[PDB]
C-alpha cells in the first residue's frame, strides 16, 4: 500500500502537462526513497528521468516498492480534473489494477480511479564539457523562436543558439534572471528543435533550466522541482552523415 | 546531419 | 408593435450565447408579459425555457402578442456585433418579416435587421425529489472535468457526480459560493454530459446554478437571470437497458 | 551598406503582422530618405503602401539605394523572434543576397539572416470627397462586425456603414477617441469587408485611423506610425453590374 | 444505459 | 456588385 499526499498538488499537474505529449505509456516506479520515472519517448530519441523525493510530499508511505504501469495521457485527463491549489493525494495497493487519485479543494473531493497498464534504459555517468543555467523562459523563447528558422539547433557553448533553413538563418548568443556557463572545453553539439520544444513543456515547474553538453553524448535539459527533484530530459544528438 | 536514437547511446546490461 | 429596451445589453448578449449551438431555430413569443421561448433542443434530449419578463426591461411594450421564428445562430451573430456594454432595443411589428435590433453604445449606434422564420411540448408539474443549489462555476467544473473520464454522468444525491470510462472513473463529492441541498428523497439519475456541458454555456448569466432532480423525470438546470427571469434546461435521462 | 537602428522594434514588428497575410513577396526600397514598400495584394485589389522615414529610426545609414525583394511572411517568421521591447537594426550590403536583422534584449543578442529574393504600380493624385478620422479599434470592430453580416460594406457618409446577407442587414452609424469627417461632397461606396479586415491588422500601430473615399475610386485606410510614418491601404471599390 | 427523448417524458397536451 | 482590380483604378508611369 501507497500514499502520497501533495499539497503543491499543481506540480503534478505540470508534471504530467510536461510529460503527456512525449510518452505514452510509462512505469512509475513507487519506492520509500520516492516516485520515480524513467522513460524513452516515443520517438525513441529521448529519455525522461522524473524524481519526486518522498521528502518532497506532505505525507508519504510505501510499504513496498511498486511500478505502475500508466497511460500518461489519461493521467493527464484525470489530473487535469484536479483545480490548480486541490490537495492531491496518490494511492495505491499492491496488485492494483488502478492508481486512485483524490484531489481535496482547500466542500468538494474528487476521487479518481486510473487504470494501471502492464509494465528498461540505463543513464551512464557522464563529466559534461558544458553546464549552462539559465531561465526557463528564456530557454523555451529560444527553442521555439528557432523553430521558426529551422528544424534543428546548433548549441556552441557564451552560449550561441544556431539554426539555419530555407528561408534564412539565426543565431542566438546568450552570456553571463541569471545565465551562468561552467565550460571544461568547447562543445558544439547539434539537436531536433521538435524534441527540445517538447522538453520547454515542464518551463512551468521550474525558472531556471540546466543544460548539459558534452562532445557526442546526448543533451541533458534539467528542471528542478523545488524540494521535491526534478524533471530530466536527455535528448540524442543529430550526427554529421 | 541525421537524428540517432537514445537507445544508440544509452544501454541497457 | 413591440419594443423592448434593455439598458444591459450583456444579457441578451449571453442568453443566445447559451442556446445558439443547441437550438437552431426556435420561436420567440413575445407577450405584454415579457419573451418567452420554449424550445427542445436539436437532438430532442433537452428542453429550454428562457423567460425574460417585461419588469426586467428597461421599457417594455407589446401591443400584441407576436412569435417570432427566430434563427439562432444569426440572432447571436448579430448580438456578437453588439457591444459588451451597449443598450440593446428590440423593435418588431406584427406581420414583421424582420426583427429590429439597435445597439447604442454609451456616438455609435448599429441598426440590425434580422430575417425572422416561419414557426410544441408542455412542461409538467413536477415536485423534484432532490434540488441542489450550487455556484455556476463549480457545476460547470464538474460536467466539464467528468467529460475526461466519461460520456455519462451519474449525479447522486451531499450530492456525487460519477463518471466512467475506459480510462478509470471518477466520483466529485460536494456538501453544504454555497451549496445547499433540499433532500425530500434520494435519486440517482445518469445524464449525458455532452447536453450539460451545453447547459453551462449558461453559466455567464448567474454566480449560481440549481438542479432539480426526481426519479426516472427530466433534469432541471435552471440558471436565474438577475431581475430578468431565468433560463431552464430540462435534460432526458438516460436509463438503463 | 544600409544600417537602420530601430529602439521600438515593436514598431517593425506589428508592420510585418499587418502586411504577411496580404502580400507575399514585396520589394523594399530603401534610400536615404527611409523604407519605402509598395505592393499590391496577392488578390490585386488593393495596394499597400509603407513609408518609415528615415528620422524615425535612432540611426539610419543608406549610402546607395537598394531594392529588396522580401518574403513577407519569412520576415514576419524573422521577427517573431524578435523580443516585443528589443532593439532591432536592420544591415543590408550591395547586391545582398540577404538581410541581417539584429535582436538587442535590453544579455540575449539574435542574429538573423533573411535570404532575399529578386523581384510597379503608380498612386494618382486625388483629392478625397470624403475623409474618416475614427479611433482604429472602433474601425477594425466595425468591419469585424459587419463581416458577420454579409461580405460588402457599402460606406456612407455622419458615416454610415451598411452590410447586408441571407441574415438580415446592418447600418452603423457614427458622428463626430474622437471622430471627425471633412466631407466636400457625400459618397457612397461599396467594399469588400474581406480586405478590410486584412486593412485593420495595422490596427496596433496606431490608436486612430483615416478613410478618404471619393466617387468611384480606391478608397485609402490610413495608419500613421508615430514619428515614423504611416501604413496606407488602398481599396479598389466593388461597382454595380 | 440509453439516452431517452425528451418527448417520451414531456407531452403535447 | 463585383469586385474590381487595383490596377484598374491605378496605372503604371
Amino acid at each position: 500500500m501507497f500514499e502520497a499526499r501533495l499539497v503543491q498538488g499543481s506540480i503534478l499537474k505540470k508534471v504530467l502537462e510536461a510529460l503527456k505529449d512525449l510518452i505514452n505509456e510509462a512505469c512509475w516506479d513507487i519506492s520509500s526513497s520516492g516516485v520515480n520515472l524513467q522513460s524513452m519517448d516515443s520517438s525513441h530519441v529521448s529519455l525522461v528521468q522524473l524524481t519526486l523525493r518522498s521528502e518532497g510530499f506532505d505525507t508519504y508511505r510505501c510499504d513496498r516498492n511498486l511500478a505502475m504501469g500508466v497511460n500518461l495521457t489519461s493521467m493527464s485527463k484525470i489530473l487535469k480534473c484536479a483545480g490548480n491549489e486541490d490537495i492531491i493525494t496518490l494511492r495505491a495497493e499492491d496488485n492494483a489494477d488502478t492508481l486512485a487519485l483524490v484531489f481535496e479543494a482547500p466542500e468538494k473531493v474528487s476521487d479518481y480511479e486510473m487504470k494501471l497498464m502492464d509494465l528498461q534504459l540505463g543513464i551512464p555517468e557522464q563529466e559534461y564539457s558544458c553546464v549552462v543555467k539559465m531561465p526557463s523562459g528564456e530557454f523555451a523563447r529560444i527553442c521555439r523562436d528557432l523553430s521558426h528558422i529551422g528544424d534543428a539547433v546548433v548549441i556552441s557553448c557564451g552560449v550561441k543558439f544556431s539554426a539555419s533553413g530555407e528561408l534564412g538563418n539565426g543565431n542566438i548568443k546568450l552570456s553571463q534572471e541569471a545565465v551562468t556557463i561552467e565550460m571544461n572545453e568547447p562543445v558544439q553539439l547539434t539537436f531536433a528543435l521538435r524534441y527540445l520544444n517538447f522538453f520547454t513543456k515542464a518551463t512551468p515547474l521550474s525558472s531556471t533550466v540546466t543544460l548539459s553538453m558534452s562532445a557526442d553524448v546526448p543533451l541533458v535539459v534539467e528542471y528542478k522541482i523545488a524540494d521535491m527533484g526534478h524533471l530530466k530530459y536527455y535528448l540524442a544528438p543529430k550526427i554529421e552523415d | 546531419t541525421r537524428q540517432t536514437t537514445i537507445t544508440s547511446h544509452f544501454a541497457k546490461g
